[PDB]
């Protein structure tokens, strides 16, 4: 319950936060919503000697539209995603899926940027950011750079993000009219991390699948994009056999960890099940 | 080293000096003797420490006191006005929404905010909206009735 | 004016609002961690990282040098006071601080005292301990093997324990009840015979407020005062007195507001003993408040019974005999809460609500490298296990005979006219009416239509969900009391109440029980309101302070209403008899020329001549009638003649998703009969809480250990507790079959919902697989486990 | 002084301590558990010290 | 006066009077001590609290 | 307000005080050293007596601000490691107190008087304790209490 001693820093700009990361080094950690970092510190799983609070930086906040691209500030709190009239209209998948993350209280603190940077396979945004084709803007001592969600997750708690960088914002293309989407999350109870989850974003064309993205949650050391699963639907008609083929392709890439949520056998079968459900739900949403 | 901060709790300025690692829940309970908010876990699940910070429901055991310098904090001790119970407190009382009372201060603070976010909640909305608060005694059934009671009182 | 005057009392039977609420809804309750005393220091505990091993060396220097730390104590500091080990309610001993070795992971090894909890937690991490690992024992069966490691080296050479002879070093005791020979004879020849193994998983009561205390030894006055999360403060005072050498009258134990106990706070934990010792040594208050992980990991767990049930019967479903064998996992030290003569509690109540002519049970407890416990979480002293065993067995019998599950129960029920009924195990059930109650539930949920719907779904091979109907008809045994039979560490299990009427008519009342949320401050007042004609609003009740309250045995086993409820009514009646004597003197008439009408004594035939309880109270203080002492008060210690036997009929419908294995409770109907009802609103709350706990146990809770003895899922990250979203809407019902021997006919009820709902959930899940031959499935019935079963029986998606 | 002894046989006795425990352990038939009392005294006269 | 003997032999006693220095906590204990064979030192007496 | 540092019972106390604050209230209200009492407003009773810089002083006629850099001893500081001081033992053994209101002041006075005069006669004791009033004892047992402490101090 009791976290170890640490120094608190609260710079008002991304630049100064990056500067602090540089002078303090690996002994420092960026403090966003604190709903992953504090819990780990309280259990003494992580013991940084310095915390750099980034809650007072205005450029890390806001939800705007730059043409056909939606730009969400990294410090955007989970509940603001849900209540954003822009997110609701341009990225309905994120507004609805966010309701499945933790609880109301945690959602008033945890951020979309922190959920992603934390790099926990258990988190929902990583798979969501893949299906939605998001791009993350990072700022370090050498300026900024934009990286895609697909390929951003390297290992458990490991991302493309460098020790001296700060994720500024999340850019994602608005949904085309008639875009189908869905997030299926199997969980033991409300506010728990998924036993298995699948994020799907797709577009239709008559009775065929014209565009498709499928991502898997908590069934490997990182979030997974089911490319072969997409390959079983792209340009093909939407049939029952096609969906199962995709499910089998999703299942084949699963590498779940055995824990209290179930064994590899269960999690894999469930990943497939969440895929089937997500695809049918996503298809039903297409116009 | 202790940081000097002033946090507004229940509309009153609280000038103190605390180490950066001081959790808001201990600050309220230990420094100000506002012992209504409780601790029921170390993993952020129970919500017994729920207080209203700057217009939002927050689990004070997962928030630093030093991040509240200048903030507006509301605790169960500040719900009643001039002795008259808030609709939320009256609801829990009339509907028997509490037994041991341990999860109560957290439930009240959450319901206080929830009813502003959603003035006319359905049962499903209530259960889901109160989902971050655990209770060992009630079985929640009367708690949803209590919230329904308060929702009704606020509209009249 | 008669009906109105009774209504204004808000006494017996009224659903009056709680007197307790006011303080709790405004954050003015007073729980152990709210307490702050002058000079109060904080204590934290250094715990064992391994499950079994020798303690090579403990390093105190780094912790002691740390600013803010006042002391670091180990078993060495406890030895001179003979406190490194302490006696338990089960007649065994438990380590206060690990001496030569550790018996379970997270066990108390050392303690630090610091200026506050932050420094204290730091101090714990500074203390380094070196260990020599020893082979772990996690399975009870493996524990009794010849080559199995010796866990309890402290009792090496002992051939007997507190409950009879011991056959193996890891064997604690073997207890049995019923007629063995007679039972074996029935089973040897019975035409129908069924057998079923079932595991009742180790779970935790997990009260929202954890255990803690503020111990304060005052070297100036020489007395000890300790505020504590105890469900039996008086017993703790006696025990603390004898272990410390401090005269009992100078020891004051006080249970303030407790955020739930659920049997988890009946016993004395090493944390309390350490705080007391540190306080004595430092001459100042010491506060100890455990974190959730410590509570789930080291305090009293529940269940952990490996059971083998058997039923003998004739082809029409009439039960001829019952035979049970159980292996009990009690952990490292046997600290199981129970009356000294029942190492397996009241498990012999497993004959249930049925007239079974021959029965026998046998329980064998064994040691393992785990935390002590066994009795807690609304078990009524192993009744949970007893009810689960019989109800599961009856379902097994019904399935072998292809007989309806409700029908087979109505066939074996003890008939209403058979009460008071003496079971095959020797219990004398006070009263009951099971047939009427069952019919009520079946009609309420349209049972035949449910079976019809179930038959239809089973017909279609492609129905996406499995339908299961679970039914439980149970009988509880609550009110642990007959002193000749029940005692806690030698103290007869009676209880008490003391009432004092003030000159103006209001009053103060104190009992030997202690509420943890069940509403005593309201209900107790209601009992007295009706007995004395004084509104319950002005009858102030208190519990928990050993210096003010009459001696009692505390609150657990749903004993408050049966035992204390009786003491309360009798104490009030002692006052009522004196009030009559006084009223007769004032009215200048003979005592039995007087009639009691709600709140006054009136002269028969003359309604205008009367005296109210207020009039009488004043007279008692003003001028006592000749031959009477001034004042108006009474005290009463009740030693119950028998337990109380409430019952219930529970029905649950579940729908299982064949693709995911997740179970959805469609409906849950619960009928409870606890005799005369004091406050229906309060009863309903206890039922909701109980049913919710049952859902928690049957559907998600468990405490798994890996091969190394590490406790897995010991925090809310994995230890299941339902939120409002997971908890189904409860439907409650009732009938009123009073206890003939009880002063007001009221029976306990609080544990009933927990005891009965659990096997009801298993019954529903198993019934969903019954059509493919499934006779039983071990809890918890999580999606994962239920899916493994769907897979195993080719029912998956 | 502090015990009840059987007339004649001095070795047969019970202290108030023994009696107190018995009162809590198992009360003799017809008696309530515990060992306590209350008394309100209405004096017959004043006292006259000199 | 109300006297309650504990399981282990010691006791607590309360009276309707209230000392203001006259030594009731010592003297009252002595009366009871002779009446019950319990040393006055462990017979704890209190007064003044109407509750 | 003046910031002062007073050594009370061996511990340094840095506090901000208003000039008009009587030492007796500073001890009782700020430090919660409620042993010292108040029995008058004219400086006669001596129930507020404490030892300041080696001398007995009625704390109700001394300002807290004047104690900057002083050594103050109150009755709570007499016992050493829980072992009573000779004067505390003498008063207890000789029944030198009843209501206990004048006791802390009597003890603080006796503590210093016995250092001023280790072998006092009864007359010297009565005169040496003249600044302290008692309403309960009649002083006789107090004289014996001080005599008992005198013998123990030279033991
Ligand atoms: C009870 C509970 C349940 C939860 N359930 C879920 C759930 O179901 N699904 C889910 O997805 N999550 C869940 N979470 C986690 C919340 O959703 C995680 O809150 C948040 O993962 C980590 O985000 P944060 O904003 O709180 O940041 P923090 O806790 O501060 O963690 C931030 C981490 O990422 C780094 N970081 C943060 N922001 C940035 C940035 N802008 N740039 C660079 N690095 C940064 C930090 O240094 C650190 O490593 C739960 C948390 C709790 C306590
Ligand atoms: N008939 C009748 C009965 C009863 N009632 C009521 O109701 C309640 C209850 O009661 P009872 O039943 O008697 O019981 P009690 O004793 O009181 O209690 C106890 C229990 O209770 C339960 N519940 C609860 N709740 C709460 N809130 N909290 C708690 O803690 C708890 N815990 C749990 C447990 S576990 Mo043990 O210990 O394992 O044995 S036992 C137990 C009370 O108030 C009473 O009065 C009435 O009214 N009527
Ligand atoms: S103490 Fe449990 S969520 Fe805060
Ligand atoms: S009322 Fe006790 S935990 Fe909610
Ligand atoms: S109060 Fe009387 S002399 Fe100080
Ligand atoms: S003992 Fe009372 S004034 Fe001295």
């Amino acid at each position: 319950m009791i976290p170890p001693r640490f120094e608190y820093h609260a710079p008002k700009s991304v630049g100064e936060a990056v500067a602090l990361l540089g002078q303090l080094g690996s002994d420092a950690k960026l403090l966003a919503g604190g709903h992953s970092l504090l819990p780990m510190m309280k259990l003494r799983f992580a013991q940084p000697e310095h915390l750099i609070d980034i809650n007072r930086i205005p450029e890390l906040r806001g939800i705007r539209e730059e043409g056909s691209t939606v730009v969400i500030g990294a410090m955007t709190v989970e509940n603001d995603l849900i209540s954003s009239p822009i997110v609701q209209a341009r990225l309905p998948l994120l507004a609805e899926a966010a309701k499945l993350i933790a609880d109301p209280q945690v959602r008033n603190r945890g951020t979309i940027g922190g959920d992603i940077a934390h790099g926990d396979p258990g988190n929902d945004h990583p798979a969501l950011s893949i299906a939605v084709e998001a791009h993350f803007v990072l700022e370090g001592p050498n300026g900024r750079r934009t990286v895609p969600a697909d390929g951003f997750f390297l290992g458990t708690y490991m991302t493309l993000l460098e020790e001296n960088e700060v994720m500024v914002e999340i850019r994602v293309p608005a949904f085309a009219q008639g875009t189908g989407w869905a997030y299926e999350k199997l969980k033991r109870k409300t506010g728990d991390w998924a036993t298995a989850g699948c994020a799907v974003v797709m577009r239709k064309s008559g009775n065929t699948v014209s565009h498709i993205r499928i991502a898997l949650t908590n069934v490997a050391p990182t979030a997974l994009r089911a490319e072969a699963a997409e390959a079983a639907l792209l340009g093909k008609a939407f049939t029952k056999e096609a969906v199962q083929a995709a499910a089998d392709a999703a299942i084949a890439i699963c590498e779940p960890a055995e824990d209290l949520r179930g064994d590899a056998d269960y999690k894999t079968a469930m990943a497939g099940q969440m895929v089937k459900r997500a695809l049918n739900a996503a298809w039903a949403r297409c116009a | 080293a202790k940081k000097i901060i002033t946090v507004n709790v229940n509309g009153k300025a609280q000038e103190k000096a605390v180490e950066p690692r001081t959790l808001l829940i201990h600050f309220l309970r230990e420094e100000l003797n506002l012992t209504g908010a409780h601790i029921g876990c170390e993993t952020s699940h129970c919500g017994a420490c729920t207080v209203d910070i700057d217009g939002r429901s927050v689990k004070s055991c997962t928030h630093l006191a030093v991040q509240c310098d200048g903030s507006e904090v509301l605790t169960v001790e500040g719900l009643a006005n001039k002795g008259v119970l808030h609709a939320v407190q009256e609801g829990f009382y009339k509907e028997h929404g509490l037994q041991c009372g341990f999860c109560t201060p957290g439930m009240l603070m959450r319901a206080y905010r929830f009813l502003q976010e959603n003035p006319n909640p359905t049962e499903a909305e209530i259960r889901m909206g109160m989902t971050g608060n655990l209770c060992r005694c009630t079985g929640y059934q009367n708690i949803v009735k209590a919230v329904q009671y308060a929702a009704r009182k606020l509209q009249e | 004016d008669a009906e109105a005057r009774e209504l204004a009392l808000a006494g017996m039977g009224a659903s009056r609002l709680r007197k307790e609420d006011a303080r709790f809804i405004q954050g003015k309750g007073n729980y152990v961690d709210d307490i702050k005393m002058p000079g109060m220091l904080h204590m934290d505990i250094v715990r064992a990282p391994i499950a079994h091993g020798r303690i090579k060396k403990i390093h105190k220097d780094a912790a002691l040098a740390m600013p803010g730390v006042h002391a670091v104590l180990t078993a060495e500091d406890l030895k001179p006071l003979k406190l490194h080990w302490m006696p338990t309610l089960a007649g065994d001993v438990a380590a206060v601080l690990a001496d030569e070795k550790v018996h379970f992971q997270m066990q108390e090894v050392a303690i630090v005292i610091a200026d506050d909890r932050y420094i204290a937690a730091d101090a714990v991490e500074a203390v380094k301990v070196e260990y020599d690992e020893l082979p772990v024992v996690i399975d009870p069966i493996d524990a009794l093997k010849p080559d199995a490691p010796v866990l309890r080296e402290d009792l090496a050479g002992k051939t007997s324990g507190a409950h009879g002879p011991r056959e193996h070093h890891n064997h604690i005791f073997t207890w049995g009840a019923g007629d063995k020979a007679a039972t074996d004879a029935v089973f040897a020849n019975a035409p129908v015979t069924v057998s079923q193994h079932m595991y009742y998983p180790r779970v935790h009561p997990c009260p929202l407020e954890t255990c803690g205390c503020v111990a304060s030894f005052d070297p100036i006055k020489g007395d000890l005062t300790t505020y504590i999360t105890s469900q039996a403060p008086h017993v703790v005072r006696t025990v603390v007195s004898m272990l410390s050498g401090i005269p009992e009258s100078k020891v004051r134990i006080v249970s303030p507001d407790i955020g739930g106990g659920f049997g988890n706070k009946v016993g004395i934990y090493p944390g309390y003993v350490c705080a007391i010792v540190a306080s004595i040594v430092l001459g100042r208050p010491v506060k100890w408040v455990e974190d959730r992980v410590e509570n789930i990991s080291t305090t009293a767990f529940a269940r952990d019974y490996h059971m083998d049930g058997e039923l003998a019967a004739t082809p029409d479903g009439k039960i001829l005999g019952l035979r049970v064998n159980v292996v009990a996992d009690h952990g490292a030290f046997d600290a199981c809460a129970d009356p000294t003569k029942f190492p397996a509690g009241l498990f012999h109540i497993c004959s249930g609500s049925y007239d079974i002519p021959r029965a026998h049970c046998s329980v064998k407890g064994v040691y393992t490298n785990k935390a002590p416990g066994g009795v807690a979480y609304r078990c009524s002293f192993r009744v949970t296990e007893a009810v689960y065993l019989i109800e599961r067995m009856v379902d097994v019998l019904a399935q072998k005979l292809n007989m309806d599950k409700a029908e087979i129960r109505a066939k074996n029920f003890i008939r209403k006219e058979q009460f008071p009924y003496t079971t095959q195990f020797g219990f004398e059930y006070d009263s009951g009416d099971y047939h009427t109650a069952l019919k009520k539930v079946l009609d309420a949920v349209d049972y035949p239509a449910l079976r019809a719907e179930q038959a239809a779904r089973r017909a279609d091979p492609n129905s996406p969900t499995l339908m299961g109907i679970g039914l439980v008809t149970f009988t509880e045994v609550v009110g642990a009391g007959p002193s000749k039979m029940c005692d806690i560490l030698g103290v007869g299990m009676f209880d008490s109440c003391e009432i004092r009427i003030h000159p103006t008519g209001s009053a103060i009342a104190r009992m030997g029980t202690i509420t943890q949320g069940q509403g005593h401050q309201t209900t107790y007042a209601q009992i007295i309101a009706t007995e004395l004609g004084i509104p319950s609003e002005v009858i102030q009740v208190e519990e928990g302070d050993t210096s003010t309250a009459p001696y009692g045995l505390g609150t657990y086993g749903s004993r408050s209403t049966p035992v204390a409820g009786a003491a309360i009514a009798l104490a009030a009646r002692k006052i009522h008899a004196k009030a009559r004597k006084i009223a007769a003197h004032m009215l200048e008439v003979n005592e039995n020329d007087l009639d009691w009408e709600v709140d006054r004594f009136k002269v028969k035939g003359d309604d205008s001549k009367f005296k109210t309880m207020a009039d009488i109270a004043w007279q008692a203080y003003h001028q006592p009638p000749a031959g009477l002492e001034p004042g108006l008060e009474a005290v009463h210690y009740y030693d119950p003649p028998n337990f109380t036997y409430p019952f219930g009929i529970y029905l649950c419908v579940v729908d299982i998703d064949r693709a995911t294995g997740e179970t959805k409770v469609r409906r849950f109907y619960a009928l409870d009969d606890c005799g005369t009802r004091i406050n229906p609103m309060i009863i309903e709350g206890q039922i909701h809480g109980g049913l919710t706990e049952g859902y928690a146990v049957a559907m998600g809770q468990q405490m798994p250990f890996d091969a190394q003895g590490n406790l897995l899922g010991n925090t809310l990250m994995d230890y299941f507790l339902p939120t409002a979203v997971e908890t189904p809407h409860w439907e409650t019902d009732h009938t009123v079959t009073p206890s003939p021997h009880h002063p007001i006919g009221a029976k306990g009820v609080a544990e009933s919902p927990h005891v009965g709902s659990i096997p009801t959930f298993t019954a529903a899940v198993v019934d969903a697989f019954a059509h493919v031959g499934v006779t039983h499935l071990d809890m918890p019935h999580t999606s994962y486990r239920v899916w493994k079963s769907l897979k195993e029986h080719n029912l998956a998606l």
